[PDB]
């Protein structure tokens, strides 16, 4: 009756945040791409710090673009299936996750380290953590679901079951490490580095103001992750369309600040 | 990016240790003292350090000390007569490479590749890394060899 009037205006909505979710992330998917290409040309892709910026922008296609496989994952059928690719495709999506959380970190390494000490070489170590300390940490998670936890492709939520935090508290832990690299650059930057004209230290400076923008865009959504707002009419509606427009623009703020860099 | 250079093919340890002569030495590289006493070597790295002395440094303390001996190296690549005008007609990245040649082999030795030198002042950077590598410097150290002759040639850090 007028239940299900109310069942009808709510699927709507979440329509239209589907709506919101699919272009944002076709918008988002592209702009990566055209960032990688402007990179890959430039002679100045031999300059470790290119290195490390053509390695986040990749780390960010490859999510991006499993992010479609996924949405052909949450079919209900499929999702209680089990099937082995639907697994296989969930922990490829969270593999991929955790890497974009470790290439931020080595961005924020190597930060820290131009300022303090005065290229093909020195990026292994870069690319050992961007996409090799992740792979272990998703197999033992991999582990975890198959001894304990083999439900809902791997993407079941479930109250009292920690087996995700084998891979989200290794999240946590390295933003953890970057909040004090922070302190440290900006320490450094208005004591020592006062007066530098080095050309280290403008790109340090045009870093850390751009850092300053990025950070509340990119963790608001992270924080709204939490929030369970409730069932009111208003307040609900405003909490989906938000956080929709925030996710799936997400890369797109990531190549803007990736070609910011380039300067 | 030179202390990072150099770390690279020269070597980075933090607490004292003797080398094949038996003399007291840090870091990279910087001798301490010719003296056998152990107590010397110390107290001169108290002088140095300006801090607590003891036989570990801080990774920082190392670059300090890396900046001294950069700094007595220049000194000497100056004082030199062939290797003066190289110098000042090359730009800071083939600086490091020749501060990096120094380092391994001293001011006497670089002097010695008499035509490198000539092709480099000239900026023949192609011409220069065929004459450096008909060289027993390249037999016996190659894998240094082959990154600072890159760096003379492009005059990037694209090698290290
Ligand atoms: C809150 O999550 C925002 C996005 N994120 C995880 C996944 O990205 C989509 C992330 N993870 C890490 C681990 N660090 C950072 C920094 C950062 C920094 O924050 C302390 C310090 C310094 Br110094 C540099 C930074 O990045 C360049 C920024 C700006 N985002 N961010």
């Amino acid at each position: 009756m007028e239940i299900l009037n109310e069942e009808k205006k709510s699927k709507v909505h979440y329509h239209v945040a589907a709506i919101i979710n699919y272009l944002g992330h076709c918008i988002s998917l592209v702009a990566l791409l055209v960032a990688f290409v402007l990179f890959l040309r430039a002679r100045s892709i031999r300059c470790l710090r290119n290195i490390i910026h053509a390695n986040l922008i990749a780390a960010f296609i490859l999510r991006n673009a499993t992010w479609f496989v996924v949405q052909l994952t949450m079919s209900p059928e499929v999702h209680q299936s089990n099937v082995g690719w639907c697994r296989l495709v969930t922990a490829a999506y969270n593999y991929f996750h955790v890497t974009n959380f470790f290439w931020m970190f080595g961005e924020g390494c190597y930060l820290h380290t131009a300022i303090v000490l005065t290229d093909r070489l020195r990026a292994w170590m870069f690319i050992c953590i961007g996409w090799g300390v992740p792979f272990p940490i998703i197999v033992a998670w991999a582990i975890g679901k198959l001894y304990y936890d083999n439900e809902k492709c791997w993407a079941g939520k479930r109250p009292g079951v920690y087996t995700d935090y084998i891979y989200q508290g290794p999240m946590a832990l390295v933003l953890l490490i970057n909040f004090i690299f922070l302190f440290n650059i900006v320490r450094i930057l208005m004591t020592k580095l006062r007066a530098s004209t080095t050309s280290e230290t403008i790109q340090a400076r045009k870093a850390v103001k751009a850092t300053l923008v990025l950070l509340p865009l990119l963790g608001i959504t992270y924080m709204l992750a939490f929030v369970n707002p409730g069932e009111d009419e208003v307040s609900r509606v405003v909490f989906i369309y938000f956080n929709a427009f925030l996710e799936s623009f997400q890369g797109f703020f990531v190549s803007v600040f990736a070609c910011f860099l380039n300067s | 990016n030179i202390f990072e250079m150099l770390r690279i093919d020269e070597g980075l340890r933090l607490k004292i240790y003797k080398d094949t002569e038996g003399y007291y030495t840090i870091g990279i590289g910087h001798l301490l003292t010719k003296s056998p006493s152990l107590s010397v070597a110390k107290s001169e790295l108290d002088k140095a350090i300006g801090r607590n002395s003891n036989g570990v440094i801080t990774k920082d303390e190392a670059e300090k000390l890396f900046n001294q001996d950069v700094d007595a190296a220049v000194r000497g690549i100056l004082r030199n007569a062939k290797l003066k005008p190289v110098y000042d007609s090359l730009d800071a990245v083939r600086r490091s490479a020749l501060i990096n040649m120094v380092f391994q082999m001293g001011e006497t030795g670089v002097a010695g590749f008499t035509n490198s030198l000539r092709m480099l002042q000239q900026k023949r950077w192609d011409e220069a890394a065929v004459n450096l590598a008909k060289s027993r410097w390249y037999n016996q150290t190659p894998n240094r060899a082959k990154r600072v002759i890159a760096t003379f040639r492009t005059g990037t850090w694209d090698a290290y």
